[PDB]
């Protein structure tokens, strides 16, 4: 949240118009209340950047290369998998207990069925995505290493 | 004596008794003896104790290397007949001192713990990670040497 | 000298290349390990010995070439499988 | 010993701005300055920087000027603005290590004995971090005999406070692909790591070529290190290792199979609900 | 009564000793989840009729 200003004198229109470049921002209610376009006027802000700035701003979030080919402590892998599956067991039970409804529930009542109560479907979707991504990545790393280093 | 008990290599009781036997138990006029190994009953008890400690250090030293060692060869090297060496090993294991499985049926003493596949792959991973770090370090030394010798 | 794959000696070979009787071989390797020359173990049951690593030793200008060729093989493998990954995974990561 | 050094995005961007300003001034190929920060029990914290006029003779690596008086004045003014930050080291934008580095470091070593050097390349032709950190230590040889001072590499990374994170994420609207899912954990790695490993191996191979062809002398610590490297490489033809690998791959597969079953059931349920909704809408419409 | 781990060998008069993880606690959870979603599919079928 940022903006650039300048002062309007006591003279009419403060500035002249030869494009739509001024009128693209829809000034906020608070700024108007506190004096915008009455005592001061805004100016468009441009964040233009050169080539080397662009190249380093892209290079901040980049980890070392070794991190790419590091496996996980396999024991921790298995513990994580068994924990999530032991959660999916109960989530599947609740999914069953919840699909049986949705017929004996008013079309409006459903929109409130899920407020303060776990929903099995969404959690199952999240856990399935997590499990499947993690396992695929670990497997691929293991195979890729198995080949690269002798 | 101190170094012998800190060096990692099998030591023979016979050599220790032959060399330091007189300098410890019977004493020396130039170097006074101590009541540690005198003729009292406690002297015999502590002499047995020193025997025990040489034997246990021998067992441990072969228990670092020596994945497998036939019962007869351990007993021969420890200077005990088969039975007493077996009893000493059994007591040591029962007391949690060292880990080993006596295969009395085949006469083998295995010093290797089980290798669950999890641990095997974990060792593989540690090896790869060390490989990666050494690659990085060798590249740094290469850059240094090239800088020192190449500008000229 | 033994290639990396095998590197699993036998007592008899020690006794024949060191001029010692088989009975006294074990102490030799035991000591070698103790000092810090080689890491490994012993198999008294089978009268063999595994040497997981040997102390670094200076190499002439020939073994240097062998090591370089091994590095070339390594680089070729790495590029091959980087390409495999990228190509097979193109659509997602464009 | 430093276990880790963390630089801040502001420092990187400030060094880039410095190099741009001097190059616009021209007739230079490197820049030198300071680095401000604090310590957190061996976990350094670089947080800010400023310039220090410097010039060098490219032809001979024994002539150089560095206005240390400027350094003291700027340290006074910055310390007036922010007390919690004290000099931590020095930085320069040359591609790779120069010969003067030990000389400058011994000059800098007065202001902070535990001074770490951070090189910030401003033109990355690679896939890797933009900084390298180096700490000067005495090296005693078994045969190399004379004891000189050599740089030992120390782990470095990039870190940011919430304000810097906000600003950078704002500016990073030039390209953005989050896809934290499998897409990232397969572009940020696998491919990236293989490319980096290949580049490193290629550098090792170039040096080996140069030594073998006589262009250089032989270094024995390098040869021992390479022998250890080749000795580390594992063997993948051991029945025990194959057995372990298959066992673990199998477990990973059972989990992915369960995941896919779950997903199929959910998608089918969604299709059924949509069909029922369509049928009801038609019946009500009819 | 599962006091310790191993089994005898009659005739030869031997006594083997080992260590066994009889269960893995990551396949049991999977089997239970398969059963639970079998029940869920049954429920969807019972709710597939309305479509007819």
């Amino acid at each position: 949240v940022i903006d650039a200003f300048r002062l309007i004198n006591a003279n009419h229109e403060p500035r002249q118009t030869t494009s739509n470049l001024g009128h693209l921002n829809k000034p906020s209610i608070q700024a108007l209340i506190h004096g915008l376009n009455r005592h001061y006027y805004s100016i468009t802000i441009n964040y233009r950047k050169n080539e080397l700035e662009q190249k380093m701003l892209l290079n901040l979030h980049k980890k070392s290369w070794m991190e790419g080919l590091t496996l996980q402590d396999y024991s921790e892998h298995c513990k994580h998998n068994e924990s999530v599956v032991k959660e999916m067991l109960e989530l599947a039970k609740n999914y069953n207990k919840a699909v049986e409804e949705e017929d004996k529930m008013t079309p409006e009542q459903l929109a409130i069925k899920n407020v303060g109560k776990q929903d099995p479907k969404r959690h199952l979707e999240e856990h399935v995505d997590v499990l499947m991504t993690s396992n695929i990545v670990q497997c691929l790393a293991a195979m890729l290493d198995t080949v690269v280093f002798k | 004596l101190l170094k012998l008990f800190t060096t990692m290599e099998l030591m023979r009781w016979s050599t220790l008794v032959e060399d330091y036997g007189m300098e410890l138990r019977k004493g020396s006029l130039e170097s006074p003896a101590t009541d540690v190994f005198g003729s009292t009953e406690e002297g015999e008890k502590r002499w047995k104790d020193l025997k025990n400690r040489v034997v246990e250090h021998n067992i441990r030293i072969m228990a670092k290397y020596y994945t497998r060692i036939t019962m007869k060869r351990m007993a021969q090297l420890l200077d005990l007949s088969v039975d007493e060496s077996e009893a000493f090993l059994s007591n040591l294991v029962v007391n949690k001192t060292i880990f080993a499985k006596v295969d009395r049926l085949a006469g083998i003493i295995n010093f290797q713990r089980p290798k669950d596949p999890n641990n095997l792959l974990n060792d593989w991973s540690q090896k790869l990670n060390s490989l990666m770090s050494l690659v990085n370090k060798t590249t740094h030394l290469i850059a240094k040497e090239e800088m020192i010798h190449n500008l000229q | 000298t033994r290639p990396a794959n095998h590197r699993q000696l036998t007592f008899e070979e020690i006794a024949k290349s060191a001029k010692i009787t088989v009975n006294e071989v074990e102490l030799l390797v035991m000591k070698a390990l103790s000092v810090g020359l080689v890491k490994g173990s012993i198999d008294e049951v089978d009268k063999r010995v595994h040497m997981t690593w040997v102390q670094p030793r200076v190499l002439d200008l020939q073994q240097i070439k062998g090591m370089k060729d091994r590095l070339e093989f390594w680089c070729t493998d790495v590029k091959s499988m980087e390409m495999l990954v990228e190509h097979q995974a193109h659509d997602i990561l464009t | 010993a430093v276990q880790k050094v963390v630089v801040h995005p502001l420092v990187l961007l400030s060094v880039v701005d410095h190099f741009n300003r001097i190059g616009k001034v021209g007739n230079q190929k490197r820049v030198v300055g300071v680095l401000l920060g604090s310590w957190q029990k061996k976990v350094l914290d670089v947080s800010n920087s400023f310039a220090v006029p410097f010039d060098e003779d490219d032809k001979d690596d024994s002539v150089w000027f560095l206005d240390h008086d400027y350094l003291e004045n700027m340290y006074g003014m910055f310390k007036k603005v922010n007390a919690r930050e004290r000099i931590v080291g020095w930085y320069h934008t040359g591609p790779k290590l120069h010969k003067n580095d030990i000389a400058i470091n011994e000059l800098m070593k007065r202001y902070c004995p535990n001074s770490v050097l951070v090189i910030i390349d401003v033109k990355p032709k690679d896939l890797g971090l933009p900084t390298e950190a180096y700490i000067s230590v005495e090296e005693v040889h078994d045969d190399g005999t004379p004891t000189s001072k050599t740089f030992e590499h120390v782990t470095s990374e990039i870190g940011a406070e919430e304000a810097e994170e906000v600003g950078v994420e704002h500016l990073l609207r030039d390209i953005k692909d989050t896809t934290v899912g499998t897409l990232s954990q397969r572009i940020t790695n696998q491919v990236h790591g293989l490319k980096g490993l290949n580049s490193k191996l290629l550098d090792i191979r170039s040096y080996l070529e140069k030594v073998a062809t006589g262009k250089l002398p032989i270094n024995h610590q390098i040869i021992y290190q390479l022998q250890d490297v080749f000795n580390l490489l594992p063997d993948v033809s051991l029945q025990e290792f194959v057995k372990a690998f298959y066992l673990k791959t199998n477990d990973q597969m059972v989990v992915v199979y369960l995941a896919s079953l779950i997903r199929s059931v959910v998608a089918l349920h969604n299709l059924i609900n949509n069909k029922i909704a369509n049928r009801d809408a038609e019946k009500k419409e009819g | 009564d599962k006091k310790f781990h191993g089994i005898l060998d009659q005739g030869e008069g031997v006594l083997i000793i080992f260590d066994e993880p009889p269960v893995d606690k990551t396949y049991e959870a999977a089997l239970e989840t398969i059963q639970n979603m079998s029940k869920v599919v049954d429920s969807l079928y019972n709710k597939a009729k309305k479509l007819t």
